[PDB]
């Protein structure tokens, strides 16, 4: 039923709820990113053939050649990863591109037969991905960070608060293109439009309209309705559709073939509007007054002469329709204008932009583009056809058509690459929709607005780049002169694509180093979203309502993972069951009800589908066969809680456990505690480093299987079998037959590495735990990493907590620990270092590194090999000699005293400079491996021969052993031939192996056997020598190194970083605090049996912290180290094995409403007895998140460990010997040692180097530094009644030379004067004053 | 709005609560975040005449 | 500057039709030039580096640190 | 300057002063030969904008880009923007002698020293001990005294010893808001890596014990000694101008065991016996046969302030507990009996010592604040507090809470169908009906936890 892992040990898990399908695959984001990318499409609308398809072909501009593409290919890798972990030189893949050259002829228009070429062209280098998921770059592992960026899409917004305080709602239109000017159109408060085409300056609406060929009254019949007004020779009457009246006072007479129906002054009511649509009237007598002062639309010219009486946005008057009456035209189509409801801001617009044609547009158009040129018609209208109407040079992202689709309601999820004319009509319609108050204005912060830049998109993006760099030059080249003898290959160059890959990968802000403390932190460090990037949320313009959460985020982004400070909310990371789609959302699956029938099937729901129904949520009460209990359930309708009954309910989530991340919900007690502290717990896990042998946790969650072999610390085996040897080093494995590989028998050897180095200087160990030969299967675990314990993550370990307080040592979120800390070497860090040598050619002479160096003693040079390098495992000290190293030194000029003292006692003191490796201010430890990279034309001079033997023991011989595994089942075959042949049995264990092809039988089938098994042999042998050449050539080449630079030695050490008394280490739940000193065993208090209280708290920290996990943790982990102690006691008698497994089956069935029936009575008698072995440290407890145990289930959990249901039972002072008058908890619970180690961060200067300006005495880590102070501190001096330490600290010890000479003179005689001369810094600002050229000068006193 | 926290930390609460308790954490959160600028820039102001 | 970008050139031209990195072996057997004048020409080819050069994302560290004057002698000595 | 990889690290300004001798040259050349009007006109405004780039370049709308793909920063920018040459080299700049490591909690002392560490003080006083060292005669030169301080033996131990005694050290924690960050106090010889605080005054540094490694800044020369020596310790500027209330009094687990140690109740154990002495009563509690509530009588030495400086003893019966009587023997000679004679919590603390440092003296209110926090160390590890799932209760009326509340909500989703309940009304109804309901609680919370 489960894993052997979990037949070996198995913890207790409650699970109030039923479960469904567990956690998917961890890293799914970060792979199938780049599996969109590098993979080949046979459609070929993905990944590298979209930009191949956009970009190719190219033309140039004469027309006579161009160039064509078809497909490409991918290379094997030079070096494994191994190597290029160890050395590392730029771990890539070679791309291959096949391209073909077309020449058109002169003569012939279309003469594409005349030159067809096919040959190969070099790109450079694509970098692949360690399926574990490391970027590997030159020994440097990375990854980076995916990005969190508003995307092409049409939504609103509202322009309201600061700005416009008259009191003017004024909305706005953003059209977000991919590439190309961002279109911005803005309202006036005058009740106007406005067009901001890449925002610079302010355009009126109508002119992009009238760019395009449009007329006014193409304007006015696609916008506007028309009203036909008819006139029959003495009045004027309207066809006029009955729902318009509304909102309009009636100055006249309404007499329609019948009586009065609306007084003069009345508003149109509801039955009034309802009795004239009733009646049907079609034509309405309007007064003259009426019409008098409108606007007409067409332009109605004269039948008699042809000129013209009214045009268009013309006001009427009384002689116009006077006019318009004797000459005839009686179809007057007046817009039809409505204030209220209807928008007739477009005629304003038109009103007050004073442009006709397209001749007078595309000119202000021009100018408004690039001011200081005068106005042409081609350029201009070649630069709006290449920035609205062009494809190669503007993209509009079909997936963000499919959102502008969306956005103005269409039923085509596909388009083009071009703007068409229709759509900025629509928009401009919907835009004017929204200001009559139709439309909604949508919030940015939707998740359907945000689209997730991954990995392959933003490699898309920058392939883009690299190859938009090249084809200018590309097209250059075409168009650059002869095309017979020029080749393709020579033309387009390989230096800038692959220059633009390495820069992006090594220089972008956001490719930065990983976190390699704690694999849980790596998790967080490679699902990352962030929001700052090329263009992004910048923080200094960050998002004040968008740092707010949304309320659609339940389920698709954790609310509480950030550091705090600079780095605030805005960057998150995503949840644990949410994935990411093809076009680039969030969704999350939920499960199908149908009529209260719930399902099984599953589905997944985009952002924009959350919000239009019943979402259920997993606390609701379900019961058994489909039904539910409660009438009354609540749900989420758009966003919102209700009650309501059982059929309208449409959807359920599968579980609770998703709404935090996976560093939130290893915490299992956090639906106990506060959402600050939270949000501290993750920030107080991601900074964690592990200890040296750490040993299974007792609090944990069940999803603690999952980030394990998931994410990939652990060595997973392939497909299982049978563990043949066992070693710390190396472990290989037996393939049954029937699951091997049909083509030759395969043999899973494990070349572990171990104690490799980081660069936050920690220590990784993968701990070979496996016994002798069992069967294993798929997914089994093999290796147990640096902070995992049998399989599950091991993070830290449980000491015993009692919170009481002390003689002023536990005074304020403080820590006394115990001294068996140190006995068992527990809560041992072990840091690890990397330093490295130089050697570099000068023009007098050459670095060399020699063991004979004058003017040292030999008790330093003891330690030193023949040619001057530290033994391995050699216990260093700070000032020894790490590399010897001579150095050329040119002329001897010094002071005529120390030439009396070499003329009195007579060195030479020859040219041979002291210039060794030694370690400043050296921290003591031992050396790890010594690493000397070697020059292709200096010799290696005898130095790494060692090194170079262990590389040829981790070689071949290795393979020797493979080939020896091979060989065995060669004989076997030999031997099964040499049976069926012959009856030979006794005359075959006698002979050698090597004298057995003389033998010669009978002319048959076996002749023909024995020559295939000779000629099989040969090809062994001829299969090996290659590999033994290939590998010794690889060690050989593989030393690429810096130019002007001979060899590099690099040294290791190791401290293990013993525990000094003042550290920052805390527990889960975000009480960070420093421990003080090491109080005995015997001052803290103990108990009745008489083992003495291990740590102590803060009493007072609970109830003013707000954490209330603490309590109940510590009873958990009381009551399962007491059920744990029980076990043992058990142990420690010679006891009969079925009581022990009715003990065992009480256990596991002691839970009331437990689910996961253990299938226990299948287990034999050793594996009951390594069961116990493995719960001699306590049985561990699973609680999920957000569904907790009942106080019930904890009083009657420790009961069973004999417990009168209080868990404070008699501490015992240590200094007196008395008891206590109130009893103080003294249980067990878990706790983590964090990263922030004493000395790394503490450092203090006395001397060293100055630097130019104003001298800047050097600061930070490993520069042997100290602190300076800020104005803060200047007024905080001033405060006081001290006038000048703060001058004395201002020149005296910072800038004045001759200050410090004097004091420093003072001090080593016993003066301790001060003498304040001249500042040097008040110096260096005159001498900038005056670069200027103004007269600044010094009045004398 | 209208239906506020039914249990307290020590019952234990549901899932909904606590999604609508990050909007009044983490706004807090940024808001003793943002103000300390604004607040040194004032006594910034307060001791440069002097 | 004519020398540099002959070998500049020769180098992409080896780089495009071998496929790896220019090594100045097959340069200095082409162009019948010795290999100490092909590194010296190499070495002193580098264009040098701005005195802001902005690495992290905070406005705190910039240059005028790591790089020390030598010019200043120890106190120690003077005493 | 050259690097250590051999690259090279040149300014900006060595571009900009390049290219404007360059183009003067250029229009030297020009105007040396007969050019063109356009041409000299062209090499006129070059120089024109070349001169006033290199006085200040990028503050109009377009500037000097294709440098490394940043835009330039001129000589002006170091004066006038955030890098501030003023603002980082003028009014404040790196100096020596110094270090920050993290906190520890320790009292260890008394309240003029607090824990400064071995390696530090080895590093930081190393030319102290060259001075005086040489000058006694124990080396023959200061060279071989390196020698000498890098061997690091037992009598170089001594000698700083000498030395640290009768030093205080400026200390001061970034930021410095307020005054009282920066104050000094003379070190001690410990053991370990940290530097240590004295808790009592944690009020005057705003700081909790996590970390953050405030600076340490040593003085020099003897007007710097006397100017630490005098007006930095914290006994010297003991009361902040801002506000009318000392920020040297405790809120803390000395305030919380006093308040245990304080506090009476009528219980078992020898209540209401008479006894002659505080002194007796405290040895009668130490010998095990009392109790730490108990209602004790004892005779109380009162003590009262005359006209011009002196004392009259008076003694009688008065209503007194066994701490009570230990608290009065803690005070020497001094505030009345009125003082003690109320549960000594929070507020009281702050009136004792205001009291105790405005009516009677400076170095006995130093002392008596010692005092205070020595016993308030002391009866905080006898009280022994602890947290339990017990200790924290919920009655059984919060159910009937929820069902009249859901009840009321029920009511008011019958009342929404009439007709007649807007949304402000309806909302205004559920906030009364939800605030009189979480009141309901409060006050029910209150009345079931100061009972039992």
């Amino acid at each position: 039923v489960y894993s052997y892992t979990e037949k070996k040990r198995i913890r207790k898990d409650f699970g109030k709820r039923p479960q469904v399908l567990d956690v998917p695959y961890l890293l799914s984001i970060q792979l199938d990113s780049f599996q969109k990318f590098i993979e080949q499409d046979p459609e070929g609308q993905y990944g590298l053939e979209a930009a191949f398809r956009s970009v190719f072909p190219i033309q140039s501009y004469s027309g006579n050649s161009e160039l064509q593409y078809v497909s490409y290919r991918l290379g094997e890798p030079v070096f494994d990863v191994q190597e290029c972990q160890i050395r590392g030189v730029t771990y890539s893949a070679p791309l291959r591109v096949k391209l073909r050259l077309v020449i058109y002829e002169r003569e012939a228009p279309e003469g594409t037969v005349k030159d067809i070429k096919e040959q190969e062209v070099y790109m450079g280098e694509i970098p692949l991905m360690t399926d574990n998921g490391t970027f590997v770059i030159n020994g440097t592992e990375r990854v980076i960070v995916s990005q969190l960026h508003r995307s092409p899409g049409v939504f609103f917004d509202s322009d309201k608060g600061k700005t416009h305080s008259s009191g003017k709602v004024l909305y706005n239109a953003r059209i977000i293109p991919y590439r190309g000017s961002w279109l911005d159109f803005e309202f006036d408060p005058k009740d106007n439009l406005f067009v901001r085409i890449d925002r610079r300056r302010k355009l009126p609406a109508t002119i992009i309209l009238r760019a395009l060929n449009y007329t006014t009254e193409q304007i006015l019949d696609l916008f506007f309705e028309k009203v036909i007004f008819e006139i029959r020779d003495n009045k004027l009457q309207m066809e006029l559709v009955p729902e318009r009246l509304r909102g309009e006072t009636a100055s006249f007479d309404i007499e329609a073939n019948g009586k009065v129906y609306v007084e003069k002054g009345r508003r149109i009511t509801a039955r009034h509007i309802r009795q004239l649509e009733k009646d049907d009237v079609k034509l309405i007598e309007v007064p003259v007054e009426y019409i008098a002062g409108k606007v007409v639309a067409k332009d109605y010219i004269d039948e008699s002469t042809g000129e013209l009486i009214c045009a268009a946005n013309m006001e009427l008057s009384l002689d116009l329709l006077a006019k318009l009456s004797q000459s005839g035209h009686k179809r007057i189509e007046t817009l039809f204008t409505n204030d209220l409801d209807h928008g007739p801001y477009i005629s304003e617009t038109l009103r007050v932009d004073p442009t006709n044609d397209r001749l007078s547009a595309l000119v202000e158009i021009y100018r408004m583009m690039r001011p200081g040129e005068p106005p042409t018609r081609e350029a201009a209208e070649s630069l709006f056809e290449n920035l609205f109407f062009s494809e190669d040079r503007y993209d509009l992202s079909a997936v963000g058509r499919m959102k502008f689709n969306r956005s103005l309601l269409r039923e085509e999820i596909e388009g083009s690459g071009i703007l068409s004319k229709d759509d900025i009509i629509d928009v401009m319609k919907k835009l004017i929709d929204i200001r009559n108050g139709k439309g909604e204005v949508d919030d940015i912060d939707h998740l359907g607005n945000r689209r997730i830049r991954s990995v392959g998109e933003m490699a898309e993006n920058q392939f883009r780049v690299g190859l938009v760099r090249v084809e200018r030059a590309v097209k250059e080249r075409l168009s650059l002169g002869d095309l017979d003898t020029l080749m393709p290959q020579d033309m387009i160059n390989a230096k800038p694509i692959s220059a633009a890959v390495k820069e992006f990968f090594g220089s972008s802000q956001l490719s930065q180093f990983m976190d390699q403390n704690n694999p849980l932190s790596e998790i967080t460090h490679k699902r990352r979203i962030s929001a700052l990037g090329p263009g992004g949320l910048t923080r200094e313009r960050a998002g004040f309502e968008v740092r707010d959460v949304h309320p659609t985020h339940y389920g698709r982004v954790c609310p509480i993972e950030t550091p705090e400070g600079p780095n605030i909310g805005l960057i998150n990371s995503l949840s644990v069951y949410a994935q990411t789609n093809e076009y680039g959302f969030l969704e999350t699956p939920y499960r199908k009800v149908t009529d209260g029938v719930v399902t099984d099937e599953i589905h997944y729901l985009s952002a924009i589908e959350e919000g239009n129904y019943v979402i259920a949520q997993a606390n609701s009460n379900l019961d058994e066969e489909g039904h539910f209990v409660e009438d009354l359930v609540t749900c989420r309708s758009k966003g919102e809680s209700s009650l309501f009954s059982r059929d309208q309910v449409d959807y359920m989530d599968v579980s609770t456990q998703q709404v935090v991340s996976v560093g939130a919900s290893l915490i299992p007690f956090l639906e106990h505690d506060d959402a600050n502290r939270a949000l501290m717990g993750a920030n107080m896990q991601r900074q964690a480093v592990p200890t040296l042998r750490a040993d299974k946790p007792l609090v944990g969650t069940g999803m603690e299987r999952a980030v394990a072999v998931d994410s990939g610390v652990t060595a997973v085996a392939k497909r299982g079998g049978v563990v043949q040897y066992v070693d710390a080093s190396r472990i290989v494995i037996k393939v049954n037959e029937d699951e091997m590989y049909p083509g030759e028998a395969g043999i899973d050897i494990y070349n572990l590495t171990k104690y490799t180095r980081s660069n936050q200087n920690t220590c990784i160990n993968q701990m070979p735990c496996v016994s002798l030969g069992e069967p294993v299967e798929r997914g089994d675990v093999l290796a147990d990493g640096p902070s995992t314990d049998l399989g599950e993550l091991a993070l830290g370990q449980n000491m015993r907590v009692a919170f009481m307080p002390w003689n002023g040592y536990n005074f304020e979120d403080s820590i006394l620990v115990s001294e068996r800390v140190v006995q068992e070497d527990r809560f041992t860090t072990i840091h690890i270092q990397e330093l490295a040598c130089v050697s570099r050619d000068t023009k007098l002479g050459p670095e060399e590194i020699t063991a004979d160096i004058p003017n040292v003693g030999e008790a330093a040079l003891s330690k030193l090999d023949e040619s001057g390098i530290v033994y391995i495992g050699a216990e260093v000290t700070g000032g020894d000699i790490l590399v010897g190293k001579v150095t050329p030194k040119g002329e001897t000029q010094l002071t005529p005293e120390e030439k009396l003292l070499r003329a009195i006692f007579g060195e030479k003191a020859s040219d041979v400079k002291d210039s060794s490796l030694r370690v400043p201010n050296g921290v003591s430890g031992t050396v790890i491996d010594v690493q000397v990279f070697t020059r292709d034309g200096v010799e290696k001079d005898k130095r790494a021969l060692e090194i170079e033997e262990m590389q040829l023991k981790q070689a071949k011989k290795d393979l020797s052993e493979e080939l020896q595994i091979l060989e065995a089942g060669l004989f076997s075959r030999i031997r099964a031939v040499l049976v069926a042949g012959g009856v030979e049995a006794e005359k075959l264990d006698k002979l050698p192996r090597d004298r057995w092809l003389e033998l010669g039988l009978t002319d048959e089938e076996k002749q023909n056997q024995l020559e295939q098994l000779a000629e099989q042999y040969d090809e062994l042998k001829h299969e090996f020598e290659k590999k033994l050449e290939a590998k010794r050539r690889k060690i050989t080449q593989g030393d690429d190194l810096a130019p002007g630079v001979l060899k590099i030695v690099k040294v290791y050490l190791a401290v293990k970083r013993r525990i000094q008394p003042g550290d920052k280490m805390a527990g889960r739940h975000g009480n960070k605090g420093v421990i003080s000193k090491i109080n005995p065993i015997e001052d803290m208090p103990y108990d009745e049996n008489g083992t003495p209280v291990d740590i102590v708290l803060n009493p007072l920290g609970v109830p003013s912290r707000m954490n209330i996990g603490q309590i109940l943790e510590t009873h958990l982990g009381m009551a399962a180290k007491g059920i744990g102690d029980k076990i043992n006691a058990m142990l420690k008698q010679q006891q009969e094995v079925a009581k022990l497994r009715e003990f065992i089956q009480r256990a596991y069935d002691l839970g009331a409403d437990v689910r996961q029936k253990v299938d226990l009575s299948t287990f034999s008698d050793e594996e009951v007895m390594r069961l116990a072995e493995n719960l001699r440290k306590g049985m561990p407890i699973a609680t999920p998140v957000f569904d907790g145990a009942k106080e019930a289930e904890i009083k009657e959990l420790l009961k069973l460990g004999d417990l009168p249901t209080s868990g404070q039972i008699r501490l015992y002072d240590g200094r007196t010997g008395e008891q206590f008058e109130r009893p103080v908890t003294v249980g067990y619970m878990y706790m983590l040692k964090l990263n922030h180690l004493v000395d790394d961060k503490m450092h203090a200067r006395s001397t060293g180097s100055y630097s130019l300006v104003t001298q800047q005495p050097l600061g930070g880590k490993a520069q042997f530094g100290g602190q300076r102070f800020g104005e803060m501190e200047v007024w905080a001096l001033e405060a006081y009644g001290a006038a000048y330490t703060l001058q004395e600290m201002l020149t005296v010890k910072s800038d004045d030379v001759n200050g410090r000479t004097k004091m420093y003179k003072n001090i080593v005689d016993g003066n301790h004067q001060m003498e304040p001369g001249m500042p040097e810094s008040f110096n260096v600002l005159l001498k900038e004053i005056r670069s200027l050229g103004i007269n600044i000068e010094l009045e004398d006193e | 709005i209208e239906t506020p926290i039914t249990a307290n930390f020590r019952e234990g609460l549901n899932v909904l609560q606590y999604f609508i308790s990050t909007h009044g954490a983490r706004k807090g959160l940024a808001d003793t975040a943002l103000k300390t600028a604004n607040s040194g820039y004032l006594t910034r102001r307060l001791v440069d005449v002097a | 500057i004519e020398t540099i970008n002959k070998l500049n050139r020769i180098s992409r031209q080896m780089l495009q039709e071998m496929g790896r990195e220019p090594t100045p072996e097959e340069l200095a057997e082409r162009m019948l030039m010795p290999e100490d004048k092909i590194r010296k020409v190499l070495k002193i080819a580098k264009e040098p580096i701005s005195m802001e050069t902005p690495i992290g994302d905070d406005e705190d560290s910039h240059l005028g640190d790591f790089i020390e004057d030598t010019t200043l002698e120890l106190p120690l000595d003077s005493a | 300057v050259p690097l250590d990889g051999g690259r090279f690290a040149t300014s900006d300004l060595n571009d900009l002063y390049r290219r404007v001798i360059n183009r003067n040259n250029r229009l030297k050349r020009l105007l040396d030969l007969a050019a063109p009007d356009i041409i000299v006109r062209n090499e006129k405004r070059m120089l024109q904008e070349a001169v006033d780039a290199l006085l200040d370049n990028g503050r109009r709308g377009r500037a000097i880009t294709g440098s490394n793909k940043r835009p330039l920063k001129s000589l002006a920018d170091m004066i006038k923007g955030k890098q501030g040459r003023f603002r980082q080299n003028l009014l404040g700049k790196r100096v020596d002698y110094s270090g920050r490591s993290v906190i520890t909690v320790g009292p260890y002392l008394r309240l003029h020293q607090c824990g400064l560490p071995k390696k530090m003080a080895l590093e930081l006083f190393k030319p102290f001990i060259y001075g005086k060292l040489e000058l006694r005669g124990l080396a023959t030169t200061i060279k071989a005294a390196k020698k000498m301080v890098e061997r690091e033996e037992a009598v170089v131990w001594d000698i700083l010893d000498e030395v640290i005694r009768e030093h205080p050290v400026l200390l001061n924690r970034a930021p410095t808001l307020h005054r009282l960050g920066i104050q000094a106090f003379e070190p001690v010889l410990i053991e370990g890596k940290a530097i240590q605080l004295h808790p009592l005054v944690c009020a005057a540094y705003n700081a909790d014990f996590d970390g953050d490694q405030m600076a340490v800044h040593v003085p020099l020369t003897l007007e710097a000694q006397l100017e630490a020596r005098a007006l930095m310790m914290s006994t010297n500027n003991i009361l902040s101008p801002a506000n009318g209330e000392p920020i040297i009094v405790p809120s803390q687990d000395v305030v919380l065991g006093l308040y245990y140690m304080t506090r009476d109740c009528v219980n078992a154990k020898g209540e209401g016996m008479v006894l002659t002495g505080p002194k007796e009563a405290e040895r009668l509690y130490r010998s095990g046969l009392a109790s730490l509530h108990a209602r004790v009588k004892v005779r109380i030495t009162e003590y009262e302030k005359d006209a011009n400086g002196e004392l009259v003893a008076k003694t009688s019966l008065k209503d007194t507990t066994v701490g009570r009587a230990i608290l009065w023997m803690i005070v020497p000679k001094g505030l009345p009996y009125s003082i003690v004679n109320q549960a000594l919590g929070k507020k009281a603390i702050s009136k004792m010592l205001n009291t105790c440092y405005r009516i009677l003296g400076l170095k006995p209110t130093v002392i008596f604040a010692d005092q205070i926090m020595y016993t308030g160390f002391a009866y905080a590890a006898r009280s022994g507090a602890s947290v339990g799932i017990d200790d924290m209760v919920i009655p059984e009326k919060k159910h009937e809470i929820i069902s009249e509340a859901e009840a009321e909500v029920a009511e008011i989703q019958e009342q929404f169908q009439s007709g007649l309940v807007t949304a402000g009304e309806r909302y205004n109804k559920v906030i009364d009906i939800w605030a009189a309901a979480n009141d309901r609680v409060s006050k029910a919370m209150m009345d079931n936890l100061q009972t039992e």
